[PDB]
RNA sequence: GCCCUGAAAAUGGAUGGCGCUCAAGCGUGUUACCUAUACUCUACCGUCAGGGUUGAUAUGAUGCCCUGACGAGUAGGCAGG
RNA sequence: AAAUAUGUAAGAAGUCCUUGUUACUUAAUUGAACGUGGACAUUUGAAUGAAGAGCUUUUAGUGGGCCAUUUUUGGUAAGC
RNA sequence: GGAAUACUGCCAGCUGGGACUGAGGACUGCGACGUAAGUCAAGGAUGCUGGCAUAAUGGUUAUAUGCCGCCCGUCUUGAAACACGGACCAAGGAGUCUAACGUCUAUGCGAGUGUUUGGGUGUAAAACCCAUACGCGUAAUGAAAGUGAACGUAGGUUGGGGCCUCGCAAGAGGUGCACAAUCGACCGAUCCUGAUGUCUUCGGAUGGAUUUGAGUAAGAGCAUAGCUGUUGGGACCCGAAAG
RNA sequence: GAAAUUGUUGAAAGGGAAGGGCAUUUGAUCAGACA
């Protein structure tokens, strides 16, 4: 609020805080990212490396969600089962009756393995997979059921 | 007149006050500044300090940060002082028994902790059932993976993380980034 | 100076403790006794201008 | 709350330094001191008196 | 309410003083003050009146007398420090005095015991003081500066 | 409960083994000193009886005093008065000599006024002027306690313990001196004596050592 | 060495002024004396700092009490009002 | 070949003893580096001082300067 | 020959005159004197006496007097300036709001978080409720096709608050979060290596390298608010010559 | 029904401006406190 504002204390100060050697005028270095090349370069290089030119291919009408693919890690992969129906599957675990997660489902798109899920058994379907992702879970006896 | 060696009416530049203003908060400083005057434990007065400590500085202790601090070698009967809020952590599954005394439990949390026959106890708790702060283990959350911290000490070869907002190829990747466009950082 | 002082360190340890192995600094010299025997103070005075050139 | 001089103030100086009475007491700041009467060997005079 | 009153209030519990620790010891006097002693009084009714000490008084006071029927200065208090001891001296081994007192005074015409008392002290000194010549008339003149006197200097 | 007068002796009475110990100790001080100072003096002689001269040692401690004001001055000076604690005018400390302070004063001599204190100039400092550094704070000194309860640590029980320290220039003079806040003289009541103060004492002023004169000006300044 | 000559500019005019000649001038020595927002001691204000004290059954816990040091200020920052 | 000025050192991150690791290195279990086990405490290795040290983030004003002693360039000089 | 004196210095030797101050407010401390009971000048003034009880003391004000004192604002190395504005008085009169942001802080919840596009509802622009989605975060890295984070107690070493054990204490050991230093491990890019195999040109296991990334290594984010700061806007307020 | 500014009346000061600071005389004026 106007009265918390820094502007009400410097009431009664000629100068408002500017200085009276150099003043507070309208654009001194120019608007905007003028002279980025110029007098501003020694900021531009540093806080803003690469910032001028140009890389890598054009992509014309590129449309988001063609690449849409959200990763889940097995990290977590057994939050997706609900709490109470989670402990009776980490306990009897076994073959002929283990969860089948679709990992499309939760909304997933890849499974990486940022590792480490107990040994139980799980069918995972998903449309992508880690390399590694697999094996842990095939360590634990679960397999990885492609689908789309 | 003086020469003067030192500046003049410095303050010391730590807290003496939670910047907080919550009653409860005031109250457990209450506690504790009695409690660290009266008490020549060392505990005390860390913890002290602790409650004036601001959000920043109090980063968050997780539940599976706690059960490796236990898994700590003789350690495992202690019982875990968090100045701060405690936060639940879905990666772990056998998390220990213990005792977590802390000044916020999210829900996830405490529920982990209690799941496994924990507790979960307000530090006036911990203080009653252990003013020396006898058998106690003080964790810490880790102050620096604020995302803020990654744009501290930008510039050259320093390796940072600009102050950016949209990214991806287009955005600060060409001139000064890379030997075949001007140069590299 | 170390293995200096690690010597007269143990030398003095298997004698009877007492050591003292800081460096000082030079200490303000002590009274003393000048003798005349052979020695009486040749007085001297200043000498007056000349030039030599 | 108000520092008092010793050296006035015999009360305060009595304080510190217990001595100050026995001091005072056996006339110890005016010893009279005992006299020999050795004489300088005349290299001390001669040389003394030189040019 | 005009004004919101305080939070907090002085106790009215006013405190007790401290154990001070100052003994009133006994004024020892300059020593050219010897009953017997003509002073000059320097101030005050009788200022500049030549006058007979007589004794020290527990309040510190002087006791003099002019005498009365010489001077006009009856028995009186005076103040010891606005008085110029001089160096001449009656005997006051035959004058009584040790009646007069502080309570002597107590403020409470002139109650004839002091007119008597007054007499009776009188005429011991008269006796004395007829024996130097003159003295009765230095008693009866006043002390005045004239031109040229330095204090700093005269001997009284 | 006891303790009314019950550990209120077992204080005083042991107050009193106090004040004994001290009272030992300095009577024995002055056995000391005077028969140190009447052994040179007859020193002196024993050697003009041989015709030999006798040197005595050169001085262990002086006494500075800044003399002057606290501007404009070099900066290899400003440290060397900051390091000597002199860092306002007419304040004093005690210099323990070697080279290594000794070149210290050497550096800072157009800005102090030092030399050679008698014993009655120390003892006179330390009773009108001495306070301890406790905690910063500058605690006057006045009571033996203090002292003890600080310096006690090396010997040094009585305010004239802390004065021996000093004026034999002892083991633990590091100690026993800096314990000592800066004292902090008045003026001289004479004056200076020189019509101009910043000139060297040898030519008429007031700077650098003035030996055994110092103790004339200390005691005008205290 | 002091003094004198060498030594000429414009409104009337400056050892600061009056005036001073065994000086009230020059060189030097000895004392005393005068007085800065400085120094020493003390009170009071404020700033920073270190202690103490939640024990009810009366009144501020940001409080209450003890103690020490310090205080110049444009541009400029912050704070309490 | 000075004076002033100026780099480094004055210990626990120190000094020794015993003998593992390697793809480097050696004629070589030779050496280099990094270790394991052991021996010696504050006269633990000069002085003085220290209203403590260390570290982090953000932001103002400023980016016409001038003067003095000493060093000194141009200029006959200059309040250049 | 034997003195004296000067001079310099010392005394916890005695003693006089004068000036300013009197903070504190039960007790408590260190002492001193006494054979003693006591006493005291020892952790900050008390005793006695008098005067007016008033304009006496004190404030305010005008004037006189001693000393001192130039016009303020501004730009400037430098202004009282022979630099500029200002004859006088009242009333107006200049760092704002907004979009998006950096640091800091407070608060809510926390691997999440954000009810307010909308719906439901109401004592109707409020308050109360809420489905689906969305945004930001929870993954990085390459120009890209793409690939994607545990050798190990999520590592070794050093410092490390705190806690634990021994000890009366000093100390010794144990464990050590945050943080800091250093050596490594994992993921992508780059380069090398190219096992088992194959629709004989696909496949890319495995083990590496003075390379490299805004990465991993038991999450810290999301949202509201505020001071200060950033950009764009009439952008602190008043000003061109022009187009 | 403010100010600038003006008339009157009362008081006061004024040898080439006025106003200001510390201090006290004098005049005018006023509080508080005594009990
Ligand atoms: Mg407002
Ligand atoms: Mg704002
Ligand atoms: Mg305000
Ligand atoms: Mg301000
Ligand atoms: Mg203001
Ligand atoms: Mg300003
Ligand atoms: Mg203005
Ligand atoms: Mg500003
Ligand atoms: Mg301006
Ligand atoms: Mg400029
Ligand atoms: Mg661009
Ligand atoms: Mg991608
Ligand atoms: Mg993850
Ligand atoms: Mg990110
Ligand atoms: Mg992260
Ligand atoms: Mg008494
Ligand atoms: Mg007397
Ligand atoms: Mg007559
Ligand atoms: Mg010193
Ligand atoms: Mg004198
Ligand atoms: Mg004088
Ligand atoms: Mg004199
Ligand atoms: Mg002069
Ligand atoms: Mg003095
Ligand atoms: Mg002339
Ligand atoms: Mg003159
Ligand atoms: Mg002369
Ligand atoms: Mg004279
Ligand atoms: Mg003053
Ligand atoms: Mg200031
Ligand atoms: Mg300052
Ligand atoms: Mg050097
Ligand atoms: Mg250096
Ligand atoms: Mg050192
Ligand atoms: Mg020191
Ligand atoms: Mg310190
Ligand atoms: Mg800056
Ligand atoms: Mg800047
Ligand atoms: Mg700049
Ligand atoms: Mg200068
Ligand atoms: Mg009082
Ligand atoms: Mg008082
Ligand atoms: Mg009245
Ligand atoms: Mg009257
Ligand atoms: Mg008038
Ligand atoms: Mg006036
Ligand atoms: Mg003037
Ligand atoms: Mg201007
Ligand atoms: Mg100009
Ligand atoms: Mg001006
Ligand atoms: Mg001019
Ligand atoms: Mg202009
Ligand atoms: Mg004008
Ligand atoms: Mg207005
Ligand atoms: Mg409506
Ligand atoms: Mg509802
Ligand atoms: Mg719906
Ligand atoms: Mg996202
Ligand atoms: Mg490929
Ligand atoms: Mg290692
Ligand atoms: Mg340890
Ligand atoms: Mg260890
Ligand atoms: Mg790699
Ligand atoms: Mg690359
Ligand atoms: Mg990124
Ligand atoms: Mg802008
Ligand atoms: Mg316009
Ligand atoms: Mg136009
Ligand atoms: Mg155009
Ligand atoms: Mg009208
Ligand atoms: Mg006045």
């Amino acid at each position: 609020p106007s009265r918390f504002t820094k502007t009400r204390k410097h009431r009664g100060h000629v100068s408002a805080g500017k200085g009276r050697i150099g003043k507070h005028r309208k654009h001194p270095g120019g608007r905007g990212m003028a002279g980025g090349q110029h007098h501003h370069r020694i900021n531009m290089d540093k806080y803003h490396p690469g910032y001028f030119g140009k890389v890598g291919m054009r992509y014309f009408h590129k449309q988001q969600a063609h690449f849409w693919k959200p990763v889940l890690n097995l990290d977590k992969l057994w939050t997706l089962i609900p709490e109470d129906k989670r402990d009776q599957y980490l306990k009897s675990a076994s073959k002929e009756t283990a969860p089948v997660i679709d990992t499309l489902a939760a909304g997933y798109g890849k499974i990486l393995g940022k590792g480490r899920i107990p040994n139980v058994p799980v069918i995972v379907k998903a449309r992508f997979v880690s390399k590694l992702a697999e094996e842990k879970i095939r360590a634990a006896g679960g397999v990885v059921e492609l689908i789309a | 007149g003086i020469d003067h060696t030192s500046k003049q009416h410095k303050r010391s530049g730590h807290r003496t006050a939670p910047k907080s203003d919550n009653v409860y908060l005031k109250l457990l400083v209450k506690l504790y500044t009695f409690l660290a005057r009266r008490t020549d434990a060392p505990f005390n007065k860390v913890v002290l300090k602790a409650l004036f400590l601001s959000k920043i500085n109090r980063p968050p202790v997780s539940v599976s940060r706690i059960a490796r601090a236990l898994k700590q070698e003789g350690a495992a009967n202690k019982t875990v002082v968090v100045v701060g809020t405690v936060t639940d952590d879905a990666r772990i599954f056998e998390f220990p028994k213990t005792t977590v005394a802390a000044l916020r439990f999210t829900a996830g949390a405490r529920a982990k902790i209690v799941k496994a026959g924990g507790e979960c106890i307000t530090l006036d708790q911990l203080a009653v059932r252990a003013p020396k702060g006898q058998n106690t283990l003080i964790l810490r959350g880790p102050r620096n993976s604020r995302e803020a911290v990654r744009h501290f000490g930008m510039g050259p070869h320093k390796g940072k993380a600009p102050r950016i907002l949209s990214t991806g190829r287009k955005f600060e990747r060409a001139r000064g980034r890379r030997r075949s466009k001007g140069f590299k950082v | 100076r170390v293995k200096a002082n690690a010597a007269k360190r143990a030398e003095a340890k298997a004698q009877g403790v007492a050591v003292q192995l800081k460096r000082q600094p030079a200490q303000p010299r002590e009274s003393r006794i000048v003798s005349t025997e052979g020695n009486v103070p040749q007085t001297l005075a200043p000498v007056p201008y000349e030039t030599f050139i | 709350v108000l520092k008092k001089n010793p050296l006035k103030n015999k009360q305060v100086l009595l304080r510190l330094n217990p001595y100050a009475k026995v001091f005072a007491a056996e006339k110890l700041g005016s010893k009279k001191a005992e006299k020999t009467g050795t004489k300088p060997a005349a290299v001390f005079t001669e040389t003394l008196k030189h040019d | 309410s005009a004004q919101k009153a305080p939070k907090w209030y002085p106790s009215e519990d006013v405190a007790a003083l401290k154990k001070t620790r100052k003994a009133a010891r006994p004024q020892k006097l300059r020593a050219s003050l010897v009953p017997g002693t003509v002073l000059i009084l320097l101030a005050g009714r009788f200022r500049g009146k030549r006058v007979v000490y007589l004794k020290h008084l527990e309040d510190n006071t002087l006791l003099i007398s002019g005498p009365f029927k010489v001077n006009g200065v009856p028995l009186r208090r005076v103040n010891a420090r606005y008085v110029i001891a001089t160096s001449t001296k009656v005997s006051v081994e035959g004058v009584n005095v040790e009646k007069f007192n502080v309570e002597y005074f107590a403020k409470e015409e002139i109650k004839a015991e002091r007119v008597e008392d007054q007499k009776v002290v009188d005429k011991a000194l008269i006796a004395e003081i007829k024996k130097t010549p003159l003295l009765k008339q230095y008693l009866s003149a006043s002390f005045s500066l004239k031109n040229g006197d330095k204090p700093h200097m005269l001997k009284f | 409960a006891e303790q009314v007068a019950a550990e209120r002796a077992a204080r005083k009475a042991a107050n009193k083994e106090k004040r004994a110990i001290i009272l030992e100790r300095n009577a024995a001080y002055q056995k000391e000193y005077e028969t140190a100072e009447r052994n040179i003096i007859q020193a002196k002689r024993d050697a003009k009886a041989a015709g030999s001269y006798y040197v005595e040692a050169q001085h262990k401690l002086v006494f500075v005093v800044r003399i002057k004001g606290i501007n404009k001055i070099p900066p290899k000076p400003r440290k060397v008065l900051q390091l000597l604690r002199l860092t306002r005018i007419n304040s004093g400390t005690f210099v323990k000599v070697t080279k290594a302070t000794l070149e210290l004063l050497k550096l800072i001599e157009p800005y102090v006024a030092y030399g050679y204190p008698s014993y009655s100039t120390i003892r006179q400092l330390v009773y009108k002027r001495g306070f301890g550094k406790i905690n910063k704070q500058r605690v006057p000194l006045s009571d033996n306690a203090i002292i003890e309860a600080n310096l006690g640590k090396y010997g040094i029980l009585s305010i004239d313990d802390l004065i021996h320290e000093i004026i034999t220039v002892g083991p633990h003079f590091k100690q026993a001196n800096n314990f000592l806040w800066p004292f902090k003289l008045s003026n001289p009541s004479g004056g200076w004596g020189v019509p101009r103060k910043f000139k060297h004492f040898i030519q008429g002023g007031s700077f650098g050592n003035r030996e055994e004169f110092i103790n004339k000006l200390v005691k005008s300044m205290n």
